[PDB]
């Protein structure tokens, strides 16, 4: 019964990790040549 | 005859433009030529009620 | 030996608490949440470009600009001939609702509204004029003005329609005609026809003509219910309505 | 009965916020070009 | 697309995606290139712009 | 006759292009020439319902 | 019964987050070329 | 019975070590000659 809550804690850490991984978008890089 | 269209509306006022290009501004109790007396200005949904029963709106492809 | 398998399965479940299908559904939940967050309520305004004439009489009404929160509107100023009129100065009331970008020499302003429903006014002084030009700024309507072209009454420091017919812009004040038998367009403005085509007109006789660099023709002529046209050596006729 | 007073406190904060928002009027900005 | 500067036409639409690059190049009616004098971008937190 | 294709769609609006190259934008209640009256704009799945029963979509090799 | 109040707390945090996300409007950037 | 949990601890350390070893990817090196 209590297994729902232990599962909630490992799952909470994994889902927070997943959403913070989905947040980042990085700027593109332009290289000039001469 | 002449057709009037809503150019802008806030609570209280309404700016209208005619088919001749003339621009007017009106409040709750005001005179409009060819339509009559204004009875209610409804700022939401863009409708103006007139004493002759007509409703003043936006142009359909320009709204 | 079953101890190894049992330890292996609880270990795998501890290492990866989320199934692959749960990862897919979680990603779907996240993207649906972002779509609901980013969606806009009601209908968005219609983006339009307009052109108005500004009258500097002491009886006329000041012109109205429809704005929207977060969008950019460009204002360009022209005189009675249509040439650009450079700006001497400007004045913005209530800058917490609007931000104005302007290079200090051109005749175009770019205005963005910061708040939703707060309205204001603006003063613009041009180079040759003494009377300032006044505009009023109202946001939050059912249309958003991307560009307003303003004709000012006087004459600026710089001072035809068949050229616009060549470009494909209909002549101002005209009405559409129906043309059958070939690829052509025509308009009627002042009991004169204006025709855009790349065929060669032979018979009915024109008053003036224009040509583009790539071979498009624009003709102005009097009205007639028949035209005789030969394309690169072949003679035929086109039939018009009215 | 006591709900009038809890309502008075959330309402007091909101009305104070509204009136302080209605107080501010900012100076206009004039831009000179050459 | 062909861009008409008439006061009746609708401005053109550019379809984008997150993390992807779209290049806009400006040419005239003949097809020769037309260099850009300036640009003005609203909402830079949603878009990233490079321009030599 | 003329065939219209979806160029872009958000909730509320839809930008359409015709086979003649003309571009239009529409909202929920609007006029479309040759199709009738718009009844429903469905931003998901790219479908537009029309009063004549027609459904407006993307071009098939351009979608 | 008490579920209304736990729900009030997670919901309060989410709605505060949503409204603060709806508040920000950033200034436009003009680029000059020569 | 308790052997499952002792096994979980040595196994946890080994699997964490394995996954952190699988994470690293290093940048390539270009050498120029004249």
């Amino acid at each position: 019964q209590q297994e729902i809550q232990q599962r909630t804690s490992d799952m909470l850490t994994a889902a927070t990790q997943l959403v913070q991984d989905w947040k980042q978008v990085e700027t593109q890089v332009y290289t000039e040549g001469t | 005859r002449i057709i009037y269209y809503i150019q802008a509306v806030i609570p209280g006022r309404a700016w209208l433009i005619g088919s001749n290009g003339s621009t007017l501004t009106v409040r709750e109790g005001s005179k409009i030529p060819g339509y009559g007396m204004v009875k209610l200005i409804d700022s939401l949904q863009g409708r103006i009620l007139t004493s002759s029963g007509q409703v003043i709106k936006f142009s359909q492809e320009d709204s | 030996e079953v101890i190894d398998k049992k330890a292996f399965k609880d270990m795998t479940r501890n290492l990866y608490p989320l199934n692959p299908e749960q990862v897919v559904k979680l990603k779907q939940i996240y993207e649906t949440s972002e779509y609901a967050k980013a969606a806009t309520p009601g209908t968005p305004p219609k983006p339009t470009a307009t052109s108005q004439f500004v009258n500097l009489s002491p009886g006329s009404t000041p012109p109205v600009i429809r704005l929207s929160q977060g969008f950019v509107s460009s204002l360009v100023f022209l005189d009675s001939t249509g040439a650009p009129w450079p700006i001497a100065a400007y004045d913005l009331g209530d800058p917490s609702s609007f931000n104005i970008q302007w290079d200090k020499t051109s005749n175009t302003l770019m205005i963005q509204a910061t708040k939703l429903y707060n309205y204001g006014n603006l003063a613009v002084r041009l180079r040759g004029l003494n009377t300032p030009v006044m505009l009023t700024l109202i946001p939050g309507q059912k249309a958003v003005d991307y560009r307003v072209d303003l004709r000012v009454q006087g004459y600026g420091p710089n001072a035809d329609l068949l050229l616009h017919v060549l470009e494909g812009v209909p002549p101002p004040g005209s009405r559409r005609l129906v043309v059958s038998g070939g690829d052509a367009r025509a308009w009627l403005s002042n009991e004169k026809m204006y025709v855009r085509t790349n065929l060669t007109i032979l018979s009915p006789g024109w008053l003036a003509s224009m040509t583009s660099a790539d071979g498009t023709h624009a003709y102005e002529m009097q009205k007639s219910p028949v035209l005789l046209v030969s394309w690169h050596g072949k003679v035929m006729q086109l039939k018009v309505e009215g």
